[PDB]
């Protein structure tokens, strides 16, 4: 339940481990996706499966009006829940997450665009 | 009328977590960030569309 | 002209409920994106012409001035495989 | 100590379509409900499937071995219990010994000086019970380099009556100098042929051993000569590279399999 | 500052109204983890030495 | 129509969410 580097056996890679509800067979010790990628693994001591969440990840992007305006500006971690975030106001959305934008109840027209029926403006 | 909005981050499809690929992936320039514009070119036109 | 309608309505309503094809054009778009998303990332597994394809093996096995050698494989080939995925989306996208 | 078996008569080659049999698991990677596709030394599909008898009857050949090897035996009472690997076979060169007899399953290998008919043999009295007493496969055994014996077991060398009732299946696979071998039993009631029907082979273990290997030999369960080798049926199967897919389930066992070739 | 991020990003002293992507934000692994099965086969050099 | 991976690979959400394209 937090993001580490992990080597079992040589399998090295980064991610959150986490306990699996799968079961593998008695002498399988990797799991693998559709994609070819380790997303599970047994512990070679404590026989138990872990499954691997790749660690979060995503891009920033800078919300502001113009240069002229304001200098005030919004972030946004683009897919992140900010849960993540402080690491390194604030509002999660389905997009990822807001920090410096205000919330508000009252639907405006979409001036700078952001993601799943969210966009931001400069307001009093 | 419209796809999946997808994004890479380039240094981590290339290069994940070896700061050694990512300083030898340096020396090929814009090439990582000419891929992120092409591909946030195609995101935006989604809604576009 | 309301029952004809009315009844070409419900065969629109049953068409779409009972074959399997009709959104065919749609669907078609959903699965070229996931091949195309699918086989870039199948690509890390290939070697390239380097001695592996794990990129931590390749580090744990040679020395500095040729494990860069390898390395520089397998940034050569992985961009040459995002630039194929890129391409595709672009030209796809142009479709779209 | 050996005298050879002399007392066989002569018989053609048998073969059999092995139907589908010879699948194992490619690599110790788990996958679920998914359809995988790879490369490796496989027995093909329908393909010519060797097959041998000892009943009167003892046949145990010098095989070739070349890209691996399947082996499978349709059995009763434990007639068939090990085999011998290598290049040259005389002492001149490492060679490996797989044996399974009344106390343990045993793994060596050493420069056996072999002999030319090797056998396990056995006590057969009107006493109503089976005991170990002829070892004889093997003179020297000199520079040894690797060993392993099970933990301590019994049994039965109890003459089972009946068509044959245990199946096992095997695959030996000498890669870079390890020796893999993968698995499969299941019960089975039916006459004499290798059966219509799908499974696969677990990886059953793996040994760095680092020896060539170019002709295998196979060990069977038996005043010098003159005795009966229960009946038990055994069948070899040489493997080729191949492309296979593989339908794995939820629970991540391969469930069919598709031969690219055939 | 993230308006800073942008100004150089995009290579300008004044930046339009917009959103602008920059450095990609990545939660660094805490430490690294080692595992292995258990120890076993330890070779016997009580007996030679 | 029958439809956050490991190396760097993401999917965004579009602006318009589902109910939106509905509500137009
Ligand atoms: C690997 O070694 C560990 C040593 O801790 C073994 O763990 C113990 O296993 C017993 C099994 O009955 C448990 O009662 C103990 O609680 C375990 N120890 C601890 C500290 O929890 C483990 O079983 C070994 N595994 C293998 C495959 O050898
Ligand atoms: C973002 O992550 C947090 C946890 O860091 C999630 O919060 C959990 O939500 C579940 C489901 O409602 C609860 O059972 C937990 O008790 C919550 N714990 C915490 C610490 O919040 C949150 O749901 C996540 N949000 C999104 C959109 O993924
Ligand atoms: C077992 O039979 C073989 C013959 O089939 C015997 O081996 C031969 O032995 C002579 C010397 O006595 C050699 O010149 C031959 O080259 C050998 N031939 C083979 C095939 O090896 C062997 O001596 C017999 N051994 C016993 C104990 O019966
Ligand atoms: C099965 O084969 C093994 C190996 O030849 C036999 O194990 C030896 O048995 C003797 C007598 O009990 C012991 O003194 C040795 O120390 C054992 N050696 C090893 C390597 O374990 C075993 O006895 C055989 N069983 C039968 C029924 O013949
Ligand atoms: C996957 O493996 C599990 C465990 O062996 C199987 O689940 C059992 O199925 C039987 C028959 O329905 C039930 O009576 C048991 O209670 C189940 N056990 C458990 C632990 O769930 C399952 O059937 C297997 N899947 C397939 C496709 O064979
Ligand atoms: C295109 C635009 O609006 N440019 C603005 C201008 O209107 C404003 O008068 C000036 C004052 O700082 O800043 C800049
Ligand atoms: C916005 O609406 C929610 C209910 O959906 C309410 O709890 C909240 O207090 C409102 N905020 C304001 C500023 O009125
Ligand atoms: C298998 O062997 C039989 C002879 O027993 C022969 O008729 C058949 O053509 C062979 N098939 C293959 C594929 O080897
Ligand atoms: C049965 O075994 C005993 C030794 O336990 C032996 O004396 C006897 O001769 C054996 N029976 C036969 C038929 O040889
Ligand atoms: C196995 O065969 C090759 C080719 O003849 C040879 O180089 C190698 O040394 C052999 N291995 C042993 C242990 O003799
Ligand atoms: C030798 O044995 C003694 C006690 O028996 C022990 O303390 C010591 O560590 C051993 N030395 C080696 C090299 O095994």
């Amino acid at each position: 339940n937090k993001c580490v580097n992990f080597n079992f056996n040589g399998l090295t890679g980064t991610g959150v481990l986490t306990e699996s509800n799968k079961k593998f067979l008695p002498f399988q010790q990797f799991g693998r996706d559709i994609d070819d990628t380790t997303d599970a693994v047994r512990d070679p001591q404590t026989l138990e499966i872990l499954d691997i969440t790749p660690c979060s990840f995503g891009g920033v992007s800078v919300i502001t009006p113009g240069t002229n305006t304001s200098n005030q500006v919004a972030v946004l971690y683009q897919g992140v829940n900010c849960t993540e975030v402080p690491v390194a106001n604030v509002f999660q959305t389905r997009a990822g997450c807001l920090i410096g934008a205000e919330h508000v109840n009252n639907s405006y027209e979409c001036d700078i665009p952001i993601g799943a029926g969210i966009c931001a403006s400069y307001q009093t | 009328v419209s796809m999946t909005k997808t994004s890479v981050d380039c240094t981590m499809y290339i290069c994940g977590d070896s700061t050694e690929c990512s300083n030898l992936l340096l020396q090929y320039g814009s090439f990582c960030t000419q891929l992120n514009r092409a591909l946030t070119g195609i995101a935006v036109e989604q809604d576009k569309n | 002209i309301a029952n004809q309608f009315n009844s070409a309505i419900g065969k629109i309503q049953d068409s779409l409920s009972s074959t399997a094809s009709a959104l065919g054009k749609l669907q078609d778009v959903v699965n070229q994106n996931a091949q195309a998303l699918n086989t870039l990332v199948k690509q890390l597994s290939s070697n390239f012409g380097a001695i592996s394809s794990v990129l931590n093996d390749i580090l744990a096995r040679l020395d500095k001035v040729e494990a860069e050698v390898q390395i520089d494989r397998l940034i050569t080939g992985r961009l040459q495989s995002l630039q194929t995925y890129v391409t595709q989306q672009l030209i796809r996208a142009a479709e779209i | 100590q050996c005298v050879n078996l002399t007392t066989r008569t002569q018989l053609p080659p048998a073969y059999t379509n092995s139907f589908t049999r010879g699948v194992y698991y490619p690599d110790k990677v788990f996958r679920s409900s998914v359809l995988h596709s790879t490369q490796d030394l496989f027995l093909p599909f329908f393909s010519n499937v060797t097959w041998f008898h000892a009943i009167k009857r003892f046949d145990n050949p010098v095989l070739p071995f070349n890209d691996g090897v399947y082996f499978a035996s349709t059995e009763k009472s434990n007639i068939i219990r090990g085999w011998i690997f290598g290049t040259t076979l005389d002492s001149k060169t490492q060679s490996l010994l797989i044996v399974n007899n009344a106390t343990n399953v045993v793994i060596k290998v050493c420069e056996f000086q072999f002999c030319n008919d090797p056998f396990l043999g056995v006590y057969h009295k009107n006493n109503k019970s089976w005991m170990e007493s002829e070892f004889r496969v093997y003179s020297s055994a000199n520079n040894c380099t690797f060993e392993y014996v099970s933990q301590p077991f019994l049994m039965d060398l109890e003459g089972k009556q009946g068509n044959f009732k245990n199946l096992r299946e095997f695959v030996f696979k000498n890669i870079d100098g390890y020796f893999k071998i993968y698995s499969k039993h299941t019960p089975i009631n039916l006459v004499r042929d290798l059966p219509q029907g799908f499974s696969a082979l677990e990886p059953l273990v793996d040994l760095p051993i680092g020896i060539n290997i170019t002709r295998f030999q196979t060990l069977l369960a038996l005043s010098s000569s003159g005795w009966t080798a229960g009946a038990a049926a055994y069948y070899v199967g040489y493997l080729q590279p191949r492309t296979f897919l593989l339908k794995y389930n939820e629970n991540g066992t391969i469930t069919d399999a598709v031969d690219c070739a055939l | 500052d993230p308006l800073s991020e942008t100004k150089c990003t995009l290579k300008s002293f004044t930046v339009e109204k917009g959103i602008y992507q920059t450095s990609n934000f990545r939660v660094q692994p805490t430490e690294s983890i080692v595992r292995f099965p258990n120890i076993t086969n330890l070779c016997p050099f009580g007996e030679v030495f | 129509v029958t439809l956050q991976k490991f190396n760097g690979l993401t999917v965004l959400p579009p602006l318009l969410t589902d109910e939106m394209i509905a509500q137009y």
